[PDB]
């Protein structure tokens, strides 16, 4: 898991 | 269906060679290894793994999912790799259409001027960082942020 | 069941399956819980999750395009609380349909081309949703949410 | 409630 979790 | 037993069938991801160039490079024996490898979905991101890849019977669609602001190779450990291993070695993330909304107008935020004075890089490269990526870049043209890791 | 827990709507199945759920059960936390209708659409909800006494047949409703998590927040638990937190929905079936034909629109590049991801991104951000994903094939539109 | 209302 990578991302922005904004 | 694909010589080195590769499966890449999701709508709108492709691959750096293309499947049709892998299936060529592929030898006589079904196996497969591409330097500088990468997988993208138009639009959404893409993953770039530089250097030798074993693509060998890898079912992509799969294993790696490119969505809007994340990427996430390998659903769950079943069937990951050891690290340096199939596409659970080092690569860089490229995550594009990423761009801030304001609570306000909810319309996202696509002024460089605008991001830059509320320094949306320096969030995005700050995320980057507590993940456990090297923060490379942002283009805020596209709203692209890429990023390095280590591993997935 | 078990650790009060209410779902008879056919069409509607829960991972781990209400079975499991049971085992679980001594209360009823399970985290990776998930709640769907096969043909409409899923909720994920990551990590630890209170079912203690939820009567989801009341809660959760999975229509074509639409969820909905608790009918009158009159009972929308404290955020955090019960199914109130946040959660990831994925809505199978969406598509858009043309005036004309009134027949729905597959084909992934007319949908690319008239650009539905943008309207449904679009339609999650106003929302106050995160837009991860839509998946022609099955006309799935997925996005986050944080709360119902 | 989330969803495509039209």
């Amino acid at each position: 898991k990578y991302g922005l979790q904004d | 269906m694909h010589p080195a037993g590769i499966i890449l069938t999701k709508v709108g991801y492709y691959t750096i060679p293309s499947m049709d160039d892998l299936a060529k490079i592929t030898n006589e024996k079904g196996e497969c290894i591409v330097s500088d490898f990468t997988i993208g979905r138009k639009g959404y991101g893409s993953i770039y793994f530089e250097g030798d890849v074993n693509l060998t019977n890898l079912n992509l669609d799969d294993i790696v999912h490119i969505r809007r602001k994340e990427v996430v190779v390998y659903l769950d450990d079943n069937q990951k790799p050891p690290v340096g291993e199939g596409l659970n070695r080092k690569a860089e993330v490229t995550l594009d259409g990423v761009w801030p909304t304001d609570k306000t107008s909810r319309c996202l935020i696509k002024s460089p001027d605008r991001l830059a004075d509320i320094n949306y890089e320096g969030r995005l490269e700050a995320v980057s960082r507590k993940q456990g990526a090297q923060f490379k870049e942002y283009r805020p043209e596209t709203g692209s942020w890429v990023f390095k890791v280590s591993h997935f």
